[PDB]
């Protein structure tokens, strides 16, 4: 996806 | 071992399971120290353990969903009948993965781990963490269980963003964490992405204004958070 | 049956969901009764085993490394939850390599009509008995090294005979008995040797390929080299 | 691990 979510 | 008890061995349990990347071993030895310590607090050691436990087990099908997701959609435009019948088959098998993955995580929450949470950092962490499983959901329930999880979803990241605000230093990695993961939630699941961008800059803009507070310790989890938050902001506006 | 499965194999290894690959794939060769199965459903045989096995290779290695340390340090109640623990990959480790060398003796080696996929089961059949020997202890590390030793015998003949030395099954045959002796026999020498002929003999005629055929070849023989340069080094 | 086997 484009989105990078929290560790 | 028959009479592994406790824990602590527990613990050490899942730290194997770790290393050898087994990492649904390591959810049920999670689940076993959640049931050892019930009525009390995790350790920030366990807390910690049982998300990785836990994301990485997820992290798996959502992986295999998208890509089966998008075999689907691809068969589908070429009008292959028989491969679409088998792929949905398979893809529901995935889903009811993903779905009993999220059940077991969202019934520690809430059973266990959101009503023992003493302080404000443990309150944000869990109901984070509950939000978090509920977008999982959301990602591909339909109909009414969509809703029913993005509403869940925004009810979680909201009373933990009331907390956030009220108890965590802009700076605090779990308070970037909600941030940073409740712009995904608008951008991808509400399909908002001005307001998105918007949440994302604001913990942005309040972590940069007081980003002498951070200090050695948390400073690096916070400035990588930032970096996310940032290169979201970036595709999001490209 | 057949085709339906073969698909179901390939979403499975798009999906890098392996366990499930292997039984699509057990499921393809229990259709095929007699007749072998294509290049391509064979190819799909050995990724989704190799995957499944890979995986708890790395797992076993990991923890085996564990093991000696948690025992360097006195920690004998985790030494006890790490040997559970390996024991339950091994086990793993034991019913996967099982599978694969049932429905090789059983079907895919009796079924091979041409040198080709002769090579390509016997060496598998010798990998596996191989993978066996990396853990297992006593005689049964001793049966796996003998089992291996005559599979890529076996294999070796076959492929001298039959296989141009580029091919990249008696290429890839070489390449896994010179692992053999390095790593389960201890023969280094041995190791060097049957490298370095396979090499030899492959680069001599590495003139015909083509391109499709070039790429396949160089890949094996670059992974020759490499073992040479770190063997002949020590 | 230092040696590769066949792919
Ligand atoms: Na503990
Ligand atoms: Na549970
Ligand atoms: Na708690």
């Amino acid at each position: 996806r484009i989105s990078n979510s929290a560790p | 071992g028959a009479m592994a008890s406790g824990r602590e061995e527990f613990v050490y349990m899942a730290k194997l399971a770790e290393q050898a990347e087994r990492y649904e071993e390591m959810v049920e030895f999670m689940e076993k120290v959640s049931a050892a310590v019930d009525g009390d607090e995790l350790t920030v050691e366990e807390r910690n353990l049982l998300s990785v436990a836990y994301k990485n087990v997820i992290g798996a099908r959502r992986a295999s969903w998208r890509i089966i997701s998008s075999i689907e959609q691809k068969e589908e435009s070429r009008g292959n009948d028989d491969h679409v019948t088998a792929i949905r088959e398979y893809r529901s098998k995935i889903e009811t993965e993903l779905s009993g993955i999220c059940d077991g995580i969202l019934k520690l929450l809430d059973s266990r781990l959101i009503p023992a949470a003493a302080s404000g950092d443990s309150k944000v962490f869990y109901l984070k963490m509950k939000g978090d499983y509920h977008r999982y959901l959301a990602e591909f329930k339909t109909g009414q269980e969509r809703k029913d999880a993005a509403e869940h979803t925004l009810a979680a990241y909201k009373s933990a963003q009331d907390i956030a605000n009220a108890e965590l230093a802009p700076t605090h990695p779990i308070r970037l964490g909600l941030a940073l993961n409740f712009s995904v939630f608008y951008y991808e699941i509400l399909n908002s992405p001005d307001r998105a961008c918007n949440l994302a800059k604001q913990a942005f803009d309040e972590a940069i204004a007081e980003l002498d507070t951070l200090g050695e310790e948390s400073y690096k989890d916070s400035t990588l958070i930032m970096q996310l938050l940032r290169d979201n902001l970036t595709l999001w506006t490209s």
